[PDB]
């Protein structure tokens, strides 16, 4: 039982770490696109 | 009133927001004495700027701090700004916001240096940076289109959508009024008129600005010039000698449409504009074709609008509506657009304050200016 | 002459563009919008709502 638990806990922690890094990277990419859209919004307001 | 300063490769235009024309226009040049030793002893200034340097061109070495639209000498640029504020506008920069123009694709480091100089050296209360082509579009009452800006040192085509320039479709052409002046000098030497001095170079520039024009049909114009002398015009030199100029009047500006005349493998301004439009999204190309605005001093040639219209109509699909917009005062379109932008009540909240600069540093310019 | 004549005859285009403007006065605006959209796997259609904010501050 301890062996089964340790294997599963290791898998759980590693998949959580992988998702954490995936989320951080996608958040950075979304931030870059958001900044682009923000500058476009300011330009649109000035144009209006 | 906020100050608007147009940083042009050949001429600098500065004035007060809300005016219809710049108050001061002078060459963006800094002159230094050729022989320091003899002339420093007699109390002479270490450097001359603008018109003073141009009037003493026979004894001064002239250098341009902006090359092809990019600032290459920050000390000379700072000296030009000091000269503008204290000699041309005669105002204290610490009491008036200043709006500065920038060339397309301006490096972020250059924007940061400009912001640092404006806040630390001139203690300006607020500043804003605007793209020259974007201001040119604003001066024409349009917000979606492509601006073909050809100044003294570089030509850029900039497609703009609802006020936002599309960087991926901006094209740069290192061909402008200076190269055309040198080409006119070369072809006049080929005809037998020798211009070798800087004064003679400025005479050739004046000849270019007063007598050159863009032919609608280059082949037909060449045949007319070869068959008749009706296109020849006379120019009186400062010494009284009258020179006759023939096919050079339209062969010189033809280099803008056919850079091969100078040995350049780059596409002409019409082909560059077409390629820039083709890099944009299909849905906005229709708006770009109908809103092509010409800007810059090199676009002042009579007939350039008709030639551009013809070339774009020949290059664009027959189903697209082509309209070329050439404002009469297009040489001041950048400054006029800046004056309009700085005169809006809502724009007063877009100024970068000294407090914001002290809190965020020079990087605030990238999050406030587009 | 047509442009000159349009000083009298351009009753249609100018009025349409001045009345049916696609923009409004400056300031923050929150646009509720709801349109018919076709269902995917008269035609089968469903209703969908969009909410649009003028500025990031709001």
């Amino acid at each position: 039982q301890e062996r089964r638990w340790k294997v599963a806990a290791a898998k759980k922690l590693v998949r959580t770490v992988v998702r954490h890094h995936e989320e951080k990277q996608l958040r950075e990419e979304r931030g870059k696109k958001e900044e682009q859209s923000r500058l476009r919004r300011i330009a649109a307001s000035t144009a209006r | 009133a906020a100050l608007v300063v147009d940083n042009g490769s050949g001429m600098c235009k500065a004035g007060f927001a809300g005016d219809d024309a710049p108050r001061a226009v002078f060459p963006s040049i800094v002159g230094r004495p050729r022989h320091q030793g003899v002339m420093v002893g007699m109390g002479q200034k270490d450097s001359y700027v603008g018109d003073e340097a141009q009037s003493k061109r026979g004894i001064l070495t002239l250098k341009y701090p902006i090359e092809h639209g990019i600032v290459t000498n920050w000390d000379d640029m700072e000296k030009i700004w000091h000269h503008t504020f204290y000699n041309e506008l005669r105002v204290a920069p610490e009491e008036h916001p200043v709006l500065l123009t920038e060339a397309p694709l301006n490096p972020k480091a250059n924007r940061e240096k400009m912001t640092q100089i404006m806040f630390e050296t001139f203690n300006t209360p607020a500043m804003y940076v605007a793209i020259q082509a974007v201001l040119s579009l604003y001066a024409s009452g349009r917000t979606t289109g492509i601006v073909m800006d050809s100044g003294d040192g570089v030509t850029h085509t900039v497609p703009i959508y609802e006020g936002y320039a599309l960087p991926h479709a901006i094209l740069r052409l290192d061909l402008a009024g200076r190269d055309l002046t040198d080409y006119l000098m070369k072809i006049l030497t080929e005809r037998g008129y020798s211009f070798t001095t800087t004064a003679e170079r400025e005479i050739v520039r004046d000849i270019k600005e007063k007598l050159c024009y863009v032919a609608l049909d280059f082949e037909q114009e060449m045949a007319t010039a070869a068959s008749s002398s009706s296109l020849e015009k006379s120019y009186e030199l400062p010494d009284g000698q009258v020179i006759t100029i023939g096919n050079e009047r339209f062969r010189c500006p033809e280099a803008l449409f056919q850079p091969s005349f100078l040995g350049m493998e780059s596409c002409g301004i019409h082909e560059t504009t077409f390629n820039s439009i083709m890099k944009c999204d299909v849905d906005i190309r229709k708006d770009l074709y109908a809103n092509t605005v010409l800007s810059g001093g090199t676009t002042m040639y009579p007939g350039i609008a008709d030639r551009m219209q013809k070339e774009i109509t020949a290059l664009a699909p027959s189903t697209m509506k082509i309209k070329i917009i050439a404002p009469p005062e297009r040489k001041y379109s950048v400054w006029i657009g800046g004056s309009i932008l700085a005169s809006l009540s809502t724009f007063q909240q877009m100024w970068i304050s000294k407090q914001e600069y002290d809190e965020s540093g020079p990087s605030i310019v990238h999050r406030k200016c587009f | 002459n047509l442009r000159s004549l349009e000083t009298y005859e351009r009753l249609e285009a100018d009025k349409k563009k001045q009345v049916h403007k696609k923009r409004k006065c400056p300031g923050p605006i929150i646009t509720y919008h709801s349109v018919t959209v076709p269902l995917v796997g008269p035609p089968a259609r469903c209703s969908r709502t969009f909410i649009t904010f003028s500025d990031d501050a709001t």
